[PDB]
């Protein structure tokens, strides 16, 4: 379940802010993505998150 | 850029900022209405702010002009990263603390001092994002070392720059940014390991392989 892995920044340097569900939080929260290798919890709105990973 | 130096204040007229709300990357001014910057930097409703010092308060300086046109490399690879670079041209042409940098009539060589402009994450550790513009010499490196720090990770379009030692380098909101030596834009800030870390110097896309395909992409658009 990709919902449920930690948030991956990745090797670029772009301070991009994505979203990521936090299951330990039960919401999702903004982190930093540096702009290339996404995983998948890595989303553009919240609500996007929440439609994908909400209640994981 | 992690333990660099304040330029100080409009001293580095070709550096610009990429605004989607909030800083996210940086770019270099070529000429009046356009601008070079990473190509993982792409986004849309890009806003190009330039006479920038204070990214946070407006001193009279700027101009804030929007991107008409973003053109990513057509052979930009977002796997392996290679081609990392993008044009972004400007709604309208910028009034020349504003100055273009020019393009490099030919490669820089390992041990070539230059500098490293951004606006990025000043701690290697942590983080804190600097209100002013952060600078940092920094030397070319060899293509045999930047191979032996990224095992079959690094093209003929990369060049690394740095110190083994760690402690100097880009960091997270200086992608896009300019490495100028000798006047010439050299490099693009593209990626690295981390920040400052460490034998992880960082990897710049060279930018004197792609000066033809920048001419005739800026005059047929
Ligand atoms: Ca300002």
């Amino acid at each position: 379940d990709f919902c449920l892995e930690p948030p991956y920044t990745g090797p670029c340097w772009a301070r991009i802010i994505r979203y990521f569900y936090n299951a330990k939080a039960g919401l999702c929260q903004t982190f930093v993505y540096g702009g290339c290798r996404a995983k998948r919890n890595n989303f553009k709105s919240a609500e996007d998150c929440l439609r994908t990973c909400g209640g994981a | 850029i992690v333990g660099g130096y304040t330029c100080g204040a409009n001293t580095v007229p070709y550096q610009v900022s990429l605004n989607s709300g909030y800083h996210f990357c940086g770019g270099s001014l070529i000429n009046s209405q356009w601008v070079v910057s990473a190509a993982h930097c792409y986004k849309s409703g890009i806003q190009v702010r330039l006479g920038e010092d204070n990214i946070n308060v407006v001193e009279g300086n700027e101009q804030f002009i929007s991107a008409s046109k973003s053109i990513v490399h057509p052979s930009y690879n977002s796997n392996t990263l290679n081609n990392d670079i993008m044009l972004i041209k400007l709604k309208s042409a910028a009034s020349l603390r504003v100055a273009s940098i020019s393009l490099p009539t030919s490669c820089a060589s390992a041990g070539t001092q230059c500098l490293i402009s951004g606006w990025g994450n000043t701690k290697s550790s942590g983080t804190s994002y600097p209100d002013v513009l952060k600078c940092l010499k920094a030397p070319i490196l060899s293509d045999s070392s930047c191979k032996s720090a990224y095992p079959g990770q690094i093209t003929s379009n990369m060049f690394c720059a740095g110190y083994l030692e760690g402690g100097k380098d880009s960091c997270q909101g200086d992608s896009g940014g300019p490495v100028v030596c000798s006047g010439k834009l050299q490099g693009i800030v593209s990626w690295g390991s981390g920040c400052a870390q460490k034998n992880k110097p960082g990897v710049y896309t060279k930018v004197c392989n792609y000066v033809s395909w920048i001419k005739q992409t800026i005059a047929s658009n």
